[PDB]
């Protein structure tokens, strides 16, 4: 922060998390109750009461159990609340699909020599999921790739950038393929030495 | 016809 | 375990800053405004499907500002142990000159949730045209967030993400430029 301020600080975070399995079928709630970073009590759907994470929320524990109307309320929040919310959103979440745009250009490993890093670009997709395999003259080539992984762009989209390490000959062909739920065939880009 | 998400209610603790 | 849909609030002290959102495997659905009351959806077109009433957000929010103050008094006093964030600088898409592009300033593994975040070109601040998120949440429960600048690539500009965090000693500035 700024203000130059060194005062003290306090913080308190709540968490709701909704787990699914196989949509509705399966359904966990976990209620996670943090100060300063350490979880100190917690509601597991699974158990049906709030147990203390450490000292600190043991009170809290002690006191929302002997409150059983508050418990019946989490108790039925796997139906009220997390799939409630999961028919609510399911549409544009859960079934949301983007195509990536794939795109291939040459690099170096080394500034003062030739070019010998093929780098496929992958960038705005959703979900995360996805397979990037690089080919040469129709046959995948495993050995000397490297990738930045699965980029999170903050947007409802990822990116990432999976380079092969080569020395391009006359007459090859390097082509990028590229795997994702949005296609029904791979995506392939090449690039001739 | 949009749907009308939900939120869960935090406990109060004791004072 | 295919899906997880998070709820996620926070009130801090002393600064009274409170944020209430929700998260979809690791993305924000929506957060409210708490000064306007408004619920804010991460893209526009969720706002289409679903709806959300954002004066709750203000109703939780007060609780747990209730529930801070207990917890800090039965804490005696014991305040949160700074951790300093890591910061990347990236483009949403290969750089191209005078191609339209956007600068990423990715803000990870923190809390507390608060910074002080400035785009800066040539060593001076910019501001047209940004945007960021609210503090997003963290299985560790520290927080991420993002900063985002459109800009049009060229070889004569540099570009710095200025962040301040009480973590640091020092403003942390992450370097990009057109290689």
């Amino acid at each position: 922060g700024g203000s130059g301020d060194t005062r003290p600080r306090f913080l308190w975070q709540l968490k709701f998390e909704c787990h699914f399995f196989n949509g509705t079928e399966r359904v966990r709630l976990l209620e996670r109750c943090i100060y300063n970073q350490e979880e100190s009590v917690r509601f597991d759907s699974d158990v049906g009461e709030y147990r203390a994470v450490t000292e600190l929320g043991r009170p809290d524990a002690e006191y929302w159990n002997s409150q059983k109307d508050l418990l019946e309320q989490r108790r039925a929040a796997v139906d009220t609340y997390c799939r409630h919310n999961y028919g609510a959103v399911e549409s544009f979440t859960v079934q949301r699909r983007v195509e990536p745009k794939v795109t291939v250009y040459p690099s170096k490993t080394q500034p003062l020599q030739h070019h010998n890093l093929l780098v496929c670009s992958v960038s705005g997709f959703y979900p995360g999921s996805i397979e990037v395999r690089w080919f040469r003259n129709g046959q995948e080539e495993k050995a000397g790739v490297v990738s930045t992984g699965l980029i999170q762009n903050g947007d409802w989209t990822f990116q990432t950038l999976v380079m092969l390490e080569t020395v391009p000959r006359s007459g090859e062909v390097y082509t990028c393929q590229v795997e994702h739920p949005s296609v029904t065939s791979p995506l392939t880009v090449e690039w001739r030495a | 016809p949009v749907s009308k998400m939900r939120m869960a209610t935090p406990l109060l603790m004791q004072a | 375990e295919e899906h997880v849909i998070i709820q996620a609030e926070f009130y801090l002290n002393p600064d009274q800053s409170g944020e209430f959102m929700f998260d979809f495997d690791g993305d924000e659905i929506f957060h409210v405004d708490m000064a306007k009351k408004e619920t804010v959806w991460r893209l526009e077109e969720f706002g289409r499907f679903a709806s959300f009433e954002a004066q709750g957000a203000l109703a939780n929010i007060a609780v747990d500002k209730a529930n801070l103050e207990i917890m800090t008094k039965r804490s005696n006093y014991t305040p949160i142990t700074n951790v300093p964030p890591e910061v990347t600088v990236l483009t949403n898409s290969p750089v191209e000159l005078r191609e339209p592009n956007v600068l990423i300033c990715f803000i990870d593994k923190f809390t507390p949730p608060v910074v002080n975040v400035t785009w800066l070109r040539n060593g001076k601040p910019v501001t047209t045209g940004v945007s960021e998120t609210v503090f997003l949440p963290r299985e560790d429960h520290l927080f991420r967030k993002f900063h985002y600048l459109p800009f049009l690539p060229s070889t004569e500009d540099v570009y710095d993400c200025r962040v301040e965090h009480w973590g640091l000693d020092e403003p942390l500035l992450k370097h990009w430029e057109f290689d």
